């Protein structure tokens, strides 16, 4: 049935991309959101110790001033797509001497992901989000591990994606301020993670048109932490 | 059975079912039409949604001034088969500076779909492709399967829901050939609208559509550029 | 699909296959590390060297450049495959690029170079989980734990091998909001974390310290004693 | 057994039971010999498994009568020759039930459901005579 | 045809365009049909199914309905 | 009221077996005999068969509830003959109602490329899809299915003469949720303050039989701290037993 | 002597041999392949033996062999 995807199923399906749509869920919950105001991502910090370096699980990361990242799945994999996507930033620098749309990241990133099936590797157990606030405006983008991309007004990936995503269709529209729209994805996010919110198990960051810079929104945001 | 596997392998039947398989996998869903005129040619596919806060998909690309093409499914084959297109009109305007015939194109890109059917280490194709176009010779409408076959055709439909659209097809095609533009894609929009689903009305949300024609080059139509064509729909009579 | 091949999916997303490399890894020796107020150190054990035996060869850590080493628990075919990697990248990097060499770089290549032999088929990835400790990272000490599924991560004190399954807890039941005070209490809670070992007396249990700016230096048999008596004598008075 | 007269066969009498198929050779129906004071120092097993398992086969007010509903099921783990069949044993033994060990593998019959069957048929011949104190040895067969 | 006269229906019926409607079928799936169609005019409270029955009966027992195109793989 | 939620499915379970056979007046005079029997699949193993124990219970009527493994034994050949033998049993009752489970382990079609195996299935699986009667073909009996995959259910089963009507179901919603513990609240004696409408939230999609084993859970809270009665804390850390240590 | 109805299902095979038992007012031996792949080495053998015995003593008789590609294989 399933030992490659050279063949697809007698339904005509791959028995590999949907067990990649469920290996969303082996890491911890993820947000996204778009507004006029810009692009905001959030990913549950769950630790596994402690004592580990609590920022070394980077799965809210800055791609470049102007856009950002989160991921859901393992985190190996999402390195080399991540780290695609901040390199394709520099090749911009030192080719056309000017920055780089998230949409031509996006469409790069999704060209590397889509190899596994016609080269001549292996598929990437990983779905990334980002966000940016380029040329053409704010703009979330969203991207499953088959190697497609989707624009995004809003976003959910990882663990109780679905739940996160169907609530939030009651409390989001394309255009408010990026504040709201942080604090009605916070009231959602302190029940998806697992109980109660801190550094430990809590993680956000945002970019908007008034901000191309300092993405990493991180121990500044306290207060709407503990306004919620 | 154990007669399903890489498309080296016959079926003792004479078939390769994978490529069945693929085929298949094109029928999964919601409709696209396209059909072509003495005139012009046009293409439609429906942007699907996911939710009330994510973009519908566009399904319609441009290949070249004077052709284009329309796409199924998740485009892993789709789009970069399109860009191969693209770069194939741009060789052509590098050695000659011609808009290459419809039909000279889409047999290459035929021949390039039967190459992995041959040999082992690359799946078929899982899409099915849509083309409208024009050139020196005419305006045709082009389409081509994982079964790697190109057909020239009047009008054609690839999905589900949308054996009323070929069926309309097949009744107004008396009509197509001689139509002009606004005729041939307020044709292809009534076959899209013997498609609507029981509690659904066509919206600009998610018709999309891609025109092409002898002095137009291929372009593609949105929500606001949609309804001056789907003015003239078909009513909704008992 | 099944546990079967490395390069697929489980039907819930898991890679039973690749996972496997915790009790790879686990059946190993046993390693701690940690960074001091300063100065990392490090200590072994489970050497059981078989009277004709030594553990001269054993080599469970060894110094890669003079700011960077790691601790190899595993398999040791892998980990002295590991070593002629890690040291020689380092040394050619800092011989010939721009640019110097930190912990976090050789970190960093380790991680990409198990990912990417996960990333084929017919090439095993390596089944082994070290902890690589460095004394220049924009001048700053730290720790990595690498894991053979090619995820890395930063640590204030970790342990490998057989020991990685008490330890996890054992940390968090005494680490202090003050890092190990200069190298004793460093020295001190390296003990500590290692008397989960066989003994812990020291007949068998060994360790290392690299000052952050001086190379690796050996608690050499000479004078491990002295640590090992600092340790026997700390749980002795606390009784 | 029953006493029946020799000529009309009419039944005059009843008589002690020595019989019925190897069923009870599987079962064991006698309460285990080790008990709580042999498992030497494993101490906070015997305040778990009290709490678990041990209470409810000579106390069931306190799984049934409290407010409460009983439970179902306590899973045991550590290396073989740790005391796993040595503690149930000892908890069995702290009652009166009968106590039934089966290893997870034993059971593999042939055509659809007949191993539920002969997990079914304990289940079925526990109340037939007193309840009963389950163990499957080796639980690792069964889900993974 | 049979089954609608053992059935009893309502006259206004294009059996044609049924089967028209029927594209690809199997006798026993039409079969189904006929007497799906019969209850869901038990669900329209009609006392006896006509065309719009049979339509909307075959635009349920058609197919399982499938999954969704635009984002298959 | 004791389904959790699905009150909608066994509603519509009853328009086809409580329906025409306590309310007859609309079947077959509009044309059609009352039909009998009706299928269900939804959760893993949640709440299922317990529906056609309600509509038993309101039908007045004789339950029997079979799986695969009573149609088997060592002794082949008679698996089938068991179906027939449970028919006739049923007809000799004054009328009955007969539910089966796990329908696709029995009506699941024929398996030629098997080479043999476990085969008893091939001679006993079709003498209860062939065997079995409709709504037009049955006698006085009521027949329920279910199973939790349906993918593979032969059509035979599927089309008429073995089903009148198919049912799906889910997770457990948020209605249905509340309402299991609704239910459950009945079930223990408890500190009856709780706040229900928050534990099927902190609950994500989930099943209502873990909801049943989560009260026991609330009922081994009591007992470990051996107390009298079950607490709203008892409740809320149960329910994480499941949503924390089954899900970390 | 021998009639194979051959076809892919749905179509009306079982139902045109249950009519011709029908009208005929003969005896109808009705019968599957799938009740004679049963376990014992030799059973299926006497089973067919057995039941063209009964036929020949039913003399009008229609055996009907319902799915023989169970048995044909
Ligand atoms: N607490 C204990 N007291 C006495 N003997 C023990 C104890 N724990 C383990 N043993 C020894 O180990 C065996 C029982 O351990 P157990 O885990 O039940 O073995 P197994 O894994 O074979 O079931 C016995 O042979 C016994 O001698
Ligand atoms: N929400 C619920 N309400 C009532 N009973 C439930 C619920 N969820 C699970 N159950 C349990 O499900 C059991 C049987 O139904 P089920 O196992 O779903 O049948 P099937 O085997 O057809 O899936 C009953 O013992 C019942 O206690
Ligand atoms: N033309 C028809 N008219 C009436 N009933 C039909 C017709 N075609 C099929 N059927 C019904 O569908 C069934 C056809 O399938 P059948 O002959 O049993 O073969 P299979 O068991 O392989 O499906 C018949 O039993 C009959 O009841």
């Amino acid at each position: 049935y399933d030992r490659g995807v050279n063949t697809f199923s007698p339904e005509g399906r791959l028995f590999q991309v949907e067990y990649a749509i469920e290996a969303i869920k082996l890491g911890s919950t993820a947000i996204g959101i778009q507004t006029s105001e810009g692009v905001c991502l959030a990913v549950e910090k769950r630790i596994t110790s402690p004592l580990m370096e609590p920022s070394s699980i980077e799965k809210i990361v800055e791609i470049d001033a102007h856009i950002g990242c989160a991921m859901s799945g393992l985190i190996a994999d999402a390195k080399t797509l991540i780290d695609k996507a901040r390199v394709e930033t520099q090749n911009h620098w030192f080719t056309y001497n000017e920055t780089m749309t998230v949409e031509s990241v996006t469409q790069a990133v999704s060209n590397l992901a889509l190899q596994f099936g016609e080269e001549d590797s292996r598929p990437f157990g990983v779905a990334l989000l980002f966000g940016g606030v380029d040329e053409k405006g704010p703009q979330l983008f969203h991207m499953d591990p088959s190697g497609t991309f989707v624009q995004c007004d809003a976003r959910a990936i990882g663990s109780a994606s679905e739940g996160a995503q169907s609530s939030l269709q009651e409390v989001y529209h394309k255009s408010m301020t990026l504040k709201e729209a942080i604090k009605s994805s916070l009231i959602i996010l302190k029940q998806v993670m697992e109980e109660k919110l801190n550094a430990t198990n809590i993680e956000l960051a945002t970019v908007q048109p008034g901000q191309n810079f300092h993405m990493f929104t991180k121990e500044e945001l306290e207060e709407v932490i503990k306004d919620i | 059975n154990q007669y399903d596997n890489d498309v080296t392998v016959w079926s003792p039947q004479g078939r390769i079912h994978q490529i069945e398989y693929a085929m298949e996998a094109v029928k999964q869903g919601s409709a696209t039409v396209g059909l072509k005129s003495k005139t012009h040619a046009v293409l439609v596919a429906l942007k699907r949604a996911q939710s009330e806060l994510a973009a519908h998909q566009k399904k319609i690309l441009h290949v070249d001034n004077h052709i284009g093409i329309s796409i199924a499914g998740l485009t892993a084959d789709a789009r970069l088969l399109c860009n191969f297109m693209r770069q194939e009109c741009l060789d052509s305007r590098f050695v000659f500076d011609r808009p290459l015939p419809v039909s000279r194109l889409v047999s290459l890109i035929g021949s390039k779909t039967q190459i992995p059917t041959q040999r082992y280490g690359r799946r078929p194709y899982g899409v099915g492709l849509l083309i409208a176009g024009y050139d020196d010779m005419g305006p045709h409408i082009f389409q081509t399967c994982p079964s790697a076959n190109y057909f020239d055709c009047r009008a054609m439909s690839i999905g589900a829901r949308s054996q009323s659209a070929r069926t309309y097809l097949e009744r107004h095609m008396s009509e197509f050939m001689e139509c002009n533009l606004n005729e041939l894609v307020k044709h292809g929009l009534r076959a899209l609208r013997e498609t609507l689903p029981a509690e659904q009305d066509l919206t600009t949300k998610n018709v999309s559509i891609g025109i092409v024609g002898k002095d137009l080059e291929f372009t593609i139509y949105d929500d606001d550029d949609v309804s001056p064509f789907l003015e003239g729909l078909e009513e909704r009579p008992q | 699909s099944y546990d079967r091949a490395i390069t697929v999916f489980s039907p819930d997303g898991h890679l039973f296959q690749v996972e496997y490399a915790q009790e790879a890894v686990k059946k190993g020796s046993t390693a701690v590390g940690v960074r001091g107020r300063d100065i990392v150190v490090l200590g072994v054990e489970k050497k059981s060297v078989a009277k004709l035996q030594d553990e001269r060869t054993v080599r469970k850590i060894c110094a890669l450049d003079d700011n960077v080493c790691m601790a190899f628990a595993g398999l040791t075919a892998d980990a002295r495959i590991v070593i002629n990697r890690a040291r020689v990248e380092c040394q050619s990097h800092r011989l010939t690029v721009e640019d110097p060499v930190t912990v976090e770089y050789i970190t960093r290549y380790i991680a990409s170079l198990k990912q990417r032999y996960t990333q084929s088929n017919g090439r095993r990835p390596f089944g082994i989980s070290a902890l690589i400790v460095g004394f220049d990272f924009d001048g700053t000490p730290r720790l990595y734990q690498t894991d053979p599924s090619g995820t890395y991560h930063a640590w204030k004190a970790n342990a490998i091998g057989r020991g990685a399954k008490s330890v996890r807890e054992f940390l968090e039941k005494n680490y202090t909001d003050e890092a190990i005070e200069t190298d004793d209490l460093t020295i001190k809670l390296v003990i500590k974390a290692l008397l989960e070992v066989v003994q812990s007396g020291g007949k068998n249990i060994e360790l290392a310290v690299m000052r952050r700016d001086q190379s690796l230096k050996i608690l050499n048999p000479e004078e491990i004693e002295k640590y090992v008596a600092e340790i026997e004598k700390e749980k002795e008075e606390n009784e | 057994s029953v006493l029946l007269n020799h000529k009309v066969h009419a039944v005059i009498g009843v008589l002690m039971d020595d019989t019925d198929p190897l069923v009870t050779v599987m079962k064991v129906e006698k309460a285990p010999q080790e008990t709580y004071a042999d498992i030497g120092g494993l101490d906070n097993q015997i305040q778990e498994i009290k709490e678990s398992v041990e209470l409810p086969l000579t106390h069931p007010e306190y799984y049934e009568e409290m407010g409460i509903k009983p439970p179902k099921g306590v899973i045991l783990y550590g290396p073989p020759g740790t005391g796993k069949t040595l503690l149930a044993k000892a908890v069995a033994n702290q009652t009166s039930a009968t106590f039934l060990r089966v290893v997870g593998s034993e059971l593999i019959q042939k055509y659809l459901g007949d191993g539920p069957k002969l997990v079914r048929e304990l289940f079925r011949v526990a109340e037939e005579h007193a309840p009963s104190i389950v163990f499957i040895d080796e639980i690792d067969a069964i889900g993974t | 045809q049979i089954h609608s006269r053992k059935m009893n229906v309502s006259p206004d019926v294009n059996y044609e365009e049924l089967a028209r409607c029927t594209d690809d079928f199997n006798g026993a799936q039409c079969k189904a049909v006929c007497v799906e169609a019969g209850m869901i005019a038990l669900r329209r409270g009609a006392t006896e199914l006509t065309h719009e029955d049979y339509m909307e009966g075959i635009l349920e027992v058609q197919a399982k309905k499938k999954a969704n195109l635009q984002y298959y793989a | 009221s004791d389904v959790g939620g699905c009150k909608e499915q066994i509603e519509k379970l009853r328009e086809v077996v409580e329906t025409p056979l306590l309310h007859p007046e609309r079947f077959v005079n509009l044309g059609i005999e009352p039909p009998k029997g009706v299928l269900l699949f939804g959760p893993p193993g949640t709440g299922k068969t317990l529906c056609a124990r309600a509509v038993a219970n309101r039908t007045d009527a004789c339950f029997i509830r079979v799986i695969g493994s009573e149609l088997v034994q060592k002794y082949v050949g008679e698996g089938a003959r068991m179906v027939r033998e449970l028919f006739e049993m049923a007809r000799t009752k004054k009328a009955c109602l007969i539910f089966f489970d796990e329908i696709d382990a029995i009506g699941g079609a024929r398996f030629d490329d098997g080479a043999g195996g476990d085969n008893e299935v091939q001679r006993t699986m079709l003498e209860l899809i062939n065997q079995l009667d409709g709504f037009d073909p049955r006698g006085n009996i009521k027949v329920l299915m279910a199973t939790n995959r349906p993918d593979t259910l032969d059509p035979a089963l599927m089309r008429p003469g073995r089903l009148d009507r198919k049912i799906e179901f889910s997770l457990p919603d948020l209605e249905g949720r509340t309402h299991i513990f609704k239910i459950h609240a009945r079930s223990m004696s408890v500190e009856r303050d709780i706040r229900f409408e928050l534990l099927a939230r902190l609950c994500p999609n989930s099943t209502g039989a873990e909801i049943r084993s989560v009260c026991t859970e609330a009922g081994m809270f009591a007992i470990r701290a051996r107390r009298k009665i079950a607490t709203e804390k008892d409740f809320l850390e149960a329910v994480n037993k499941v949503i924390k240590s089954y899900a970390k | 002597k021998g009639v194979l109805m051959y076809g892919p299902p749905g179509t009306g095979k079982t139902l045109l041999a249950r009519a011709c038992a029908a009208q005929t007012k003969a005896t109808f031996l009705k019968l599957a392949g799938p009740q004679l792949v049963q376990m014992f080495i030799g059973d299926g053998a006497k089973l067919v033996r057995d039941a063209f015995a009964l036929a020949k003593e039913k003399a009008p008789s229609i055996i009907f062999i319902d799915e023989l590609d169970a048995i044909g294989t």
